[PDB]
């Protein structure tokens, strides 16, 4: 879901990182986003952002 | 050479060429369908927002 979140945005805003080995997502420089609003087409992840 | 009238004929032979059908009756050979439009590979976000 972190990789899907990273791909539903512009390249750069979501830093998906391996803290434990598992991946978590965080917002990193949200200035890069162009409001394509592609996360609102993902049905599962349109409730988490 | 008196040329008398002869009798009525029995029947009729009729000679005509027959077509060859070893070719046709085969499975049909249609024109192949053009492919549906597929997305090109290597499409990337070229535009990054200003600032």
């Amino acid at each position: 879901a972190a990789e899907e979140l990273s791909r539903c945005f512009s390249p750069g805003v979501i830093e998906v990182q391996e803290v434990q080995g598992k991946k978590v997502a965080r917002v990193a420089n949200p200035r890069l986003d162009t409001f394509s609003r592609e996360i609102f087409r993902n049905e599962k992840l349109k409730k988490v952002v | 050479g008196g040329l008398t009238c002869a009798s009525a004929p029995q029947g009729t032979l009729r000679i005509l060429e027959g077509p060859q059908q070893s070719l046709s009756g085969s499975p049909l050979q249609p024109i192949p369908a053009s492919p549906p439009p597929q997305i090109p590979p290597g499409l990337r976000p070229r535009f990054c927002a200003f600032g």
